[PDB]
């Protein structure tokens, strides 16, 4: 039903037939980014829960697949699996802990 | 000396028209669909092609079938070897049996 990601449709009657008006979702403006499958942090590998790791040259964020929305990489949106010696392309970056400023204060 | 049936069909008024798309233009479409799938995934079927590494879009496709993506990244070489052996077996099956 249409080209792109389908959202709705509407039927219209026609002589000896039917007419559909498919409403779709088409992405428009694209930008290159530097990506990585995992992040090495304290001897642990962090994979994104929903989304993809990207970088703007200096810092590293996590971003959903179909839209650009960078977020600070914490332990809420990542999960740990294994070590850093088995994944090809794992980079070195820190992962924020939300409990540390609450424990310090 | 040995006359074929094509000349009998030919002289009795039964002709065969050639296709509009030759076999070279079908292979160009097939090559475009192959190079769009490998280098972009399913993003060239919706809008414009968005590049993504292959070892990452296969981790996108284990997430569709219900497997977490660490299974790919911890077993990438095994899956690559299995796919290469499967393509070799497809070659052997197509070059051995004509049925
Ligand atoms: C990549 O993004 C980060 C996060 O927005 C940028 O870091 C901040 O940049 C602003 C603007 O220069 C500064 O005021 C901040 O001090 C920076 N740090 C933080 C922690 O917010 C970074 O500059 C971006 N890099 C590029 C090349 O665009
Ligand atoms: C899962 O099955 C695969 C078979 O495709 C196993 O891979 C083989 O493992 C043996 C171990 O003795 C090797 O000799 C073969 O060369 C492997 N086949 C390849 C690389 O194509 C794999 O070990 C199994 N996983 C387990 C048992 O955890
Ligand atoms: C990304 O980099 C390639 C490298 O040549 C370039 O052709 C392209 O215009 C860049 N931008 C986008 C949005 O793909
Ligand atoms: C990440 O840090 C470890 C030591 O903490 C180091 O051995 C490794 O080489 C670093 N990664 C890269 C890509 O340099």
């Amino acid at each position: 039903c249409g080209k792109g990601y389908h959202l709705m449709s509407f039927p219209q009657s026609a002589p000896h037939g039917v007419v559909f008006l498919h409403v779709t979702y088409v992405p428009a403006q694209e930008k290159n980014f530097t990506t990585a499958p995992a992040i090495c942090h304290d001897g642990k590998a962090h994979f994104p829960r929903e989304g993809v790791f990207v970088s703007n040259g200096t810092h590293w964020f996590v971003t959903q697949r179909n839209f650009y929305e960078p977020q600070i990489i914490t332990t809420d949106n990542t999960f740990v699996s294994g070590n850093c010696d088995v994944v090809i392309g794992i980079v070195n970056n820190t992962v924020y802990d939300p409990l540390q400023p609450e424990l310090d204060s | 000396a040995a006359r074929d049936l094509i000349c009998a069909q030919k002289f009795n008024g039964l002709t065969v028209l050639p296709p509009l798309l030759t076999d070279e233009m079908i292979a160009q479409y097939t090559s475009a669909l192959l190079a769009g799938t490998i280098t972009s995934g399913w993003t060239f079927g919706a809008g414009a092609a968005l590049q993504i590494p292959f070892a990452m879009q296969m981790a996108y496709r284990f997430n569709g079938i219900g497997v977490t993506q660490n299974v790919l990244y911890e077993n990438q070489k095994l899956i690559a070897n299995q796919f290469n052996s499967a393509i070799g077996k497809i070659q052997d099956s197509l070059s051995s049996t004509a049925s």
